[PDB]
Parts: structure tokens; C-alpha cells; sequence
């Protein structure tokens, strides 16, 4: 009762699917290898960090990023699969934004990178919509009591990034220096950028 | 589809398995893990065999206990394989022969889907809307926590997309609709039993009505 179905090892099933399609000429030469390279090397939260650092140091770009995220991202050439319609959401002294896909894993792939295992977890998908303060706290981020938390559930085609507040002690830092402290978790919204 | 995948608000789960900025390791933790997404794109972009929405729905169609015990990337192996069999591109026999053992698939659809709604309203930023009190057995991009609930429009998209309830079943009548960022107060969704402020759901026009 309630037992798992019998299954071949997952690797064997995944490669079987590949071989069945490839053996029928349906997968172009180097196709899955090319996607693997894109997923590993091109889709990256370093891109989102670059966008944040630019917004932090360039008021005009900040305004563009917050009003037409797609256009702002296109300037860097970072539009892509699962990242064609972009909205950046602004943290403020009274507002903390957090992103989830409660229904599956929807993520702005090209600028955040593919979602991490934890973001796709049933724990995050179930809980962050209902108890984001406790979830963030458990994850190591204390949100002050005077700050509203807003959770964006990625339920359609909008793909989101958080523009975090710029922390004190970074005044005059270069874009490269600022990029360094904007992590994947900062872009998802579960972390606040940290200054050593 | 009111399936187990509609997890938002479910109670009883433990800690999220992460502390902020902890090392998450490589993008792929096994040598096969890039295959589901890559073969999804082959199916969508190269073969034109199915839509991305059909991939979401076929994963929703995993038998519920099967869904709950299956790691993320494996669900997409199962989903993409299921679609390839349903579309007549592959057989389950050849998948199992090549796999050297059982390769159970998602369950057949119990709904033919539905067309893009004929009657909808163009909403404006600041307007109060209700999520239509409707039950859809096939694919839908409305999490149940917002069904029948009232919120305020913060954004209307400047692009339009096919209605998921149609294109998620491969139907010809998905049309196109914009979506709306609808902001709900936490208390509107979970009463006293929430520690949050607001939740913004990105909802197709066809899921909404004036409040
Ligand atoms: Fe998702
Ligand atoms: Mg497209
Ligand atoms: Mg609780
Ligand atoms: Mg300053
Ligand atoms: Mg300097
Ligand atoms: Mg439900
Ligand atoms: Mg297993």
C-alpha cells in the first residue's frame, strides 16, 4: 500500500530517452551537449549581479530596470529561454521581495542561473508563500519587524529578479566590487548582500 | 488541476534544505541531469511536438505518490518521455528495452482542456480584481490559494501569451492574453495563519473578473 512503482535506475531511464530519440535522428549533432554548456557556463547569477551593480551606480539604468526590465536586460544581451519578459522588483527600507515558483521551479534562468535544488524543494514551494519571515529566518536572513515581505509567485511568463538594497559601507565601490557581493540568493530574494 | 503539485500553503513540511549563500555545488549533480531540459527543447523547438505548457501539465499528471517521491530532474525525464509516447514519437516498449527495466510514465489526461475565455476584461493598474471561482481539471496556472480571492493589479504585461489551459493540452484555441501581477494581502489568502505581508500572483486575464 502506497509503495513506490518499480523503476530502472534514473540514469538508465534518462539515457534511454536520449538514445530512443537520437537513434531516430530527432536530436541534432551536439544538441544536448550545447544546452549543457549553455546551462553551465552562460546562464549565471553573475549576470544578475552585473545588472544590480549597474543599477546601484547608475540612476538612469536603475529607472529603466525597474520600469522595463526586458529592455534593460536586452542592453546586456542577457535575454534568453525562461527569461524573455523580465520584471525587477525593488527592495526598500520597508519592503523585502522574495521569489518562488510554488507550482514547479519557474526562474529567470539566463540572469539567475538554473534554480538550485532547495528552491525547487517541496519545503520552499509550500512554505515561503505562507510564512516567508520564518522561512528566511531559518535560512539565515532576519527581516526586521518594520519591513513588509512580498512574495512573487512565478505562475506565468514574467520572470523576476530582486534588486536588493545597497548596503552601507559600499560607497564608491567599483561595479566589479559590488557585483561580488550580489549572490544568487540575493537575486532570488532570500539573502541580503553582505559587506565584510 | 487540483493536484499534489499545488503546494503553496500546504502545512507540515520541515526546513528548507539550504542556508543562505551555502555552496550549492555544480549546476548538474549527475551526468544525465542536463537531459530533461535539453530534450524538452528538442521536443518544443526542433520537433514542434509539444509546448512548454504541455511539459508542466504532464509532470502534474504524475501519479500523486510517484510525484511526491521523485526528485525534480527525474520528474522531467518522466514527463518528457510520457509526451514522446503520447505524441506517437516513441513507444513505452522501446524506452523500457533501452532502460533495461520499468519506466512508468505520467497518467493519461482526464481533461481535454478548455479554450481561452471568450469574455474577459482589460484591467488597469490599481483596479481591484477577483480570481474567478472556477474549477479546472486540466492544466491551469492558478494556484488554489488565490481562487475566489481579491487583490489589486500592480502590472499588466505588455506582451500576450497563449492561455495555458488550452496550450497545455495542445489545443488549437489558446488565443492570446496578457497576464496581471495581482497583489493579495497575506490575510486575504491565509487569514490569521501567515507571517507575511503580501503575495503577488501572475495571473492570466482569463482567470480574473472585476471585484
Ligand atoms: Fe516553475
Ligand atoms: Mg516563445
Ligand atoms: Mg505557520
Ligand atoms: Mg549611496
Ligand atoms: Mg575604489
Ligand atoms: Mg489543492
Ligand atoms: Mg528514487
Amino acid at each position: 500500500e502506497n509503495a513506490a512503482p518499480a523503476q530502472a535506475p534514473v540514469s538508465d531511464r534518462a539515457w534511454a530517452l536520449f538514445r530512443a530519440l537520437d537513434g531516430k535522428g530527432l536530436v541534432p549533432d551536439g544538441y544536448v551537449e550545447g544546452w549543457k554548456k549553455t546551462f553551465e557556463e552562460d546562464f549565471s547569477p553573475r549576470r544578475g549581479a552585473e545588472l544590480v551593480a549597474r543599477a546601484w551606480t547608475d540612476p538612469e539604468f536603475r529607472q529603466l530596470l525597474l520600469t522595463d526590465g526586458t529592455a534593460a536586460v536586452a542592453q546586456y544581451g542577457y535575454l534568453g529561454p525562461q527569461g524573455e519578459y523580465i520584471v525587477a522588483v525593488e527592495d526598500t527600507p520597508t519592503l523585502k521581495n522574495v521569489i518562488v515558483c510554488s507550482l514547479c521551479s519557474c526562474t529567470a534562468w539566463p540572469i539567475l542561473g538554473l534554480p538550485p535544488t532547495w528552491y525547487k524543494s517541496f519545503e520552499y514551494r509550500a512554505r515561503v508563500v505562507r510564512e516567508p519571515r520564518k522561512v528566511l529566518s531559518e535560512m539565515g536572513t532576519e527581516i526586521a519587524s518594520d519591513i513588509e515581505i512580498r512574495v512573487y509567485d512565478t505562475t506565468a511568463e514574467t520572470r523576476y529578479m530582486v534588486l536588493p538594497q545597497r548596503p552601507a559601507g559600499t560607497e564608491g565601490w567599483s561595479q566589479e566590487q559590488l557585483q561580488e557581493i550580489v549572490t544568487k540568493d540575493c537575486l532570488i530574494g532570500v539573502a541580503i548582500p553582505q559587506v565584510p | 488541476m487540483d493536484g499534489v503539485h499545488d503546494l503553496a500553503g500546504v502545512q507540515g513540511f520541515g526546513k528548507v534544505p539550504h542556508t543562505v549563500n551555502a555552496d550549492i555545488g555544480p549546476t548538474f549533480h549527475a551526468e544525465w541531469e542536463h537531459l530533461p531540459y535539453s530534450l524538452m527543447f528538442a521536443g518544443v523547438a526542433e520537433l514542434g511536438a509539444f509546448s512548454v505548457d504541455e511539459v508542466r501539465y504532464v509532470v502534474e499528471r504524475m501519479e500523486p505518490r510517484h510525484y511526491m517521491m521523485t526528485p525534480y530532474y527525474e520528474r522531467y525525464v518522466i514527463g518528457v518521455a510520457t509526451l514522446m509516447v503520447e505524441k506517437g514519437i516513441l513507444t513505452q516498449d522501446e524506452l523500457e528495452s533501452l532502460a533495461g527495466g520499468p519506466f512508468p510514465l505520467s497518467r493519461p489526461s482526464e481533461s481535454e482542456g478548455r479554450p481561452a475565455p471568450v469574455e474577459t476584461t482589460t484591467f488597469e493598474v490599481g483596479q481591484r480584481v477577483r480570481v474567478r471561482d472556477e474549477y479546472v481539471p486540466g492544466h491551469i496556472r492558478m494556484p488554489a490559494y488565490c481562487r475566489g480571492r481579491v487583490g489589486t493589479i500592480s502590472h499588466r504585461t505588455t506582451e500576450k501569451w497563449p492561455f495555458p489551459d488550452a496550450i497545455g493540452h495542445g489545443r488549437n484555441d489558446a488565443g492570446e492574453e496578457p497576464t496581471y501581477h495581482v497583489k493579495f494581502a497575506a490575510e486575504e489568502l491565509f487569514g490569521s495563519d501567515t507571517d507575511g505581508g503580501s503575495v503577488v500572483v501572475d495571473l492570466f486575464e482569463g482567470y480574473l473578473e472585476p471585484a
